RNA sequence: CCCGCAGAAGAAGCACCGGCUAACUCCGUGCCAGCAGCCGCGGUAAUACGGAGGGUGCAAGCGUUAAUCGGAAUUACUGGG
RNA sequence: CGGCCGCAAGGUUAAAACUCAAAUGAAUUGACGGGGGCCCGCACAAGCGGUGGAGCAUGUGGUUUAAUUCGAUGCAACGCGAAGAACCUUACCUGGUCUUGACAUCCACGGAAGUUUUCAGAGAUGAGAAUGUGCCUUCGGGAACCGUGAGACAGGUGCUGC
RNA sequence: CCAGGGCUACACACGUGCUACAAUGGCGCAUACAAAGAGAAGCGACCUCGCGAGAGCAAGCGGACCUCAUAAAGUGCGUCGUAGUCCGGAUUGGAGUCUGCAACUCGACUCCAUGAAGUCGGAAUCGCUAGUAAUCGUGGAUCAGAAUGCCACGGUGAAUAC
RNA sequence: AGCCAGGAUGUUGGCUUAGAAGCAGCCAUCAUUUAAAGAAAGCGUAAUAGCUCACUGGUCGAGUCGGCCUGCGCGGAAGA
RNA sequence: CGCGGGGUGGAGCAGCCUGGUAGCUCGUCGGGCUCAUAACCCGAAGGUCGUCGGUUCAAAUCCGGCCCCCGCAACCA
């Protein structure tokens, strides 16, 4: 239930430290077509 | 049909929110079980728990009798004017319109209930906003998060004050601090700390895909006048002693040092430095203000450090708002208002997302 | 062990179904909750998540961990560089 | 780390825990090079005339606003969609209103349609006041139009060019 | 469905255009030389009135015959003589015409008066090599009216490319 | 000055209609029954309840009380 | 409490000594250059000189008090 972050103290601010923390981190999609969207064998390799 | 009998239907809209989230029901019932618990011989002996209770019986009044006659006034303020548009009495039809600041005052003194959490409410506040790391699509975010509640707080009144700044290497901004000055400051934006989220197209990387990036806006009131030293000579045990001695017969017969012992606390303060008792002590009296004020600011500390162990433990719930624009959608995840109005919400249009968040909270 | 009962009467579950490896699609959740042995799936049309329909693999036993060997000619004398 | 050796810098012999599921070799197709050779274009050079400076037209980002419709927004958006915003356009904003409906097909009932004028109101509409009646061998209805009604639906310039 | 407002807002910035800074020029009078195109609830000569934008009357033509519609640069004479000048043209006030139910936010045009910025343009940057650049004028699509935009036609006509 | 009686009326008086109801900050100072009673001097109890004084009569019945101007004292006054 | 120097745009330093018009580098803001940022090129803005008082034709300048900062001194016993 509770979240380990990675910082052992914590001052002055909770939300704003939790912004730097890997939960947090930016997720980028990996996109369907176009730049880096070639896959080996993809979901299902049926040929 | 009519604007006041449908000004009745959105009074009925405010309420029907405070109906369901105090439970006007199960919050009246709980009123009839104390009665019987407040109803009793034996409760002068805990005169204490009496005490708590005399007003606790008091405070659940103004939440059940304001809602308790309300309901009333849904069916009786509409009725009246229903009567009166058939025979078009036109002294009726001006009797109904006071009718309408019957229930509405009764909201008002339901809106007391909505402000009354906090201590600092009317306080002017700061609005912090620290952008996370993302690149540069979270960089602009934060921009964008910025002049989101820079636009609202000039919709509604307030006055907006841009303290400290910080611009983005290449484009938007880092962490801005503005202070909204003006009454109610802190207690609108109070259910605004907490990280949001944005879920985007960015425009920024070459192959621009879907970054899902968050911004975090912190805010403080940060306003006092009280600072104390407590230099108070009812404390501070003064002990004269004579110096170690290098000056022959007389610093060995002067009682030239002092020590500044506090008696609540504790804490020594010595000083040799200077050869006149006079001089010493005002030395000793300056670092005894110095280590008594630094311990007040290590307190102001310890309550802020456990302040934030009630915070950092919640990790994936300081999450508010999530902005998913690839399918033009808004997402209040606390209470659950959903909302696909993405181009109107840039406008400030977020007195949906406090009614819902506010009172709730 | 052998004979008698107006009696089918008392006796069927357990994993898996993207590929490796037999076995297919719809609803609910939307990188959240979760799956895993490996590669990796989930970012609002998922046969890889959860729940049902069917299907398969076994069956009073299945499935998961644990230990050794095999696959490993990845310690090669048989049998490598 | 320990041992041996060295004046020293170090040399030599030489692990584990933990962590990843790849590291690496040759070769191949492209792209790229502040690599080479060759060639082309107003690209440069050689020139003329403009832009940025000044006023105005128009569009955009911003700011503002009840709203300043949406989209285009490196080259390849920016006198662009719009080959033309006083109403209309119009999708926007405020206020006033109607909802099986402004547009469509089906059904029952009541009526040919259509024409003129008055009152209330910003208007949408509501309330009326006079009048008339075309095709068949159903003629107690079919074919047209108006009106009320329920059920299927109608409607969307609402979202996703991922 | 409907009226009004808004897309035309305004400390700023940018892109794309028009018009100038003048004498290879402006202005006054007389005046030469084209192509393409459009036109029926449409374009609408002659004539009369007005300083004009136009108004009244009104044939012709749905078309190589009619109207739109005297093309403008250019040519000749005269003047201004290098100044913010008779350069330049915004803005504003007063008085009007057209279209349209309606010109206020928010039209176009005319008239009278007023008459700013701007004197060859910082970093930087753009187009073009033949009837092109530059420069001047007309028409059409759009459309009740409403462009310096777009589309298209025509007149004059270089420089340089070692 | 004592000893005997009352010490009331509306008024649980308006707080902001949680609780001081002659008593925390509440306000304001009413009129009557009158020998006599201040919406109050104190204690007290979440609050009330309850007990006295204010003020007034009877009674044993005379001087008595509160300040000021002053002489001389008292307490304040604890060291090897 | 003594002595000397100092307090000037957002930062660091000029100018004060011998009075009138406050400067330099960086930074800030706007525009170019590049696909974009840095850098570079160009333009513009920004400080009444800690505060108060006095003198003076005139005060950032001369003098004094106070607040603040740094250094020295704070000794023989
Ligand atoms: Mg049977
Ligand atoms: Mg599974
Ligand atoms: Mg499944
Ligand atoms: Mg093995
Ligand atoms: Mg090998
Ligand atoms: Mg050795
Ligand atoms: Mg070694
Ligand atoms: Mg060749
Ligand atoms: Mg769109
Ligand atoms: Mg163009
Ligand atoms: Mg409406
Ligand atoms: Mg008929
Ligand atoms: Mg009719
Ligand atoms: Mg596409
Ligand atoms: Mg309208
Ligand atoms: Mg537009
Ligand atoms: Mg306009
Ligand atoms: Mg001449
Ligand atoms: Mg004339
Ligand atoms: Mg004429
Ligand atoms: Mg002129
Ligand atoms: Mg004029
Ligand atoms: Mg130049
Ligand atoms: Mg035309
Ligand atoms: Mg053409
Ligand atoms: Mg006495
Ligand atoms: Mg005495
Ligand atoms: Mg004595
Ligand atoms: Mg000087
Ligand atoms: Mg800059
Ligand atoms: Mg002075």
């Amino acid at each position: 239930s509770r979240y380990q972050h990675t910082k052992g103290q914590i001052k002055d601010n909770a939300i704003e430290a939790l912004l730097h923390d890997p939960l947090f981190r930016q997720r980028v999609e990996k996109n369907k077509k176009g730049k880096g969207s070639y896959m080996r064998k993809g979901k299902h390799g049926n040929r | 049909i009519n604007p006041v009998n449908n000004r009745i239907q959105d009074l009925t809209e405010r309420s029907d929110v405070l109906r369901g989230y105090l439970d006007y029901d199960a919050k009246k019932e709980r009123l009839e079980e104390v009665n019987a618990e407040l109803e009793q011989p034996d409760v002068w002996n805990e005169p204490e728990r009496a005490q708590a209770l005399g007003k606790e019986r008091s405070s659940l009044e103004a939440v059940v009798d304001t809602l308790d006659q309300m309901k009333q006034g849904l069916e009786d303020v509409s009725g009246l004017l229903e009567l009166a548009v058939e025979a078009d009495d036109e002294e009726t039809f001006n009797e109904a319109v006071a009718e309408l600041d019957a229930l509405e005052e009764k909201l008002a003194q339901l809106e007391f209930r909505r402000m009354f959490s906090g201590e600092y409410d009317s306080a002017d506040c700061y609005l912090d906003i620290q952008a996370g790391s993302g690149g540069t699509e979270a960089q602009d975010w934060a921009s964008m998060l910025e002049r989101m509640y820079l636009r609202w707080a000039e919709s509604r009144g307030f006055k907006t004050e841009i303290i400290e700044e910080s611009e983005g290497e290449v484009a938007g901004i880092k962490s801005v601090t503005i202070k909204i000055s003006g009454d109610y400051a802190y207690g609108w934006l109070r259910t605004e700390t907490g990280v949001h989220r944005l879920v985007r197209k960015s425009p920024f990387d070459s192959g621009g895909r879907r970054h899902t990036s968050f911004s975090s806006a912190f805010v403080y009131p940060e306003v006092d006048d009280d600072i104390d030293i407590e230099i108070n000579p009812a404390d501070l045990r003064i002990d004269v002693y004579r110096t170690s001695g290098a000056g022959g017969q007389h610093v060995n017969r002067t009682e030239s040092a002092v020590r500044i012992t506090h008696i609540p606390t504790g804490i020594v303060t010595q000083c040799q430095n200077d050869r006149s008792q006079h001089k010493n002590k005002d030395q000793a009296m300056k670092q005894m203000k110095a280590k008594l004020y630094e311990l007040e600011m290590q307190k102001k500390n310890a309550e802020k450090q456990a302040m934030e162990d009630n915070k950092s433990d919640i990790g994936w719930g300081s999450q508010i708002r999530s902005y998913v624009l690839d399918d033009s959608r808004i997402k209040d995840l606390r209470t659950g208002v959903e909302t696909r109005n993405t181009q109107a919400v840039l406008d400030g249009s977020l007195d949906q997302f406090i009614e819902a968040s506010l009172k709730a909270g």
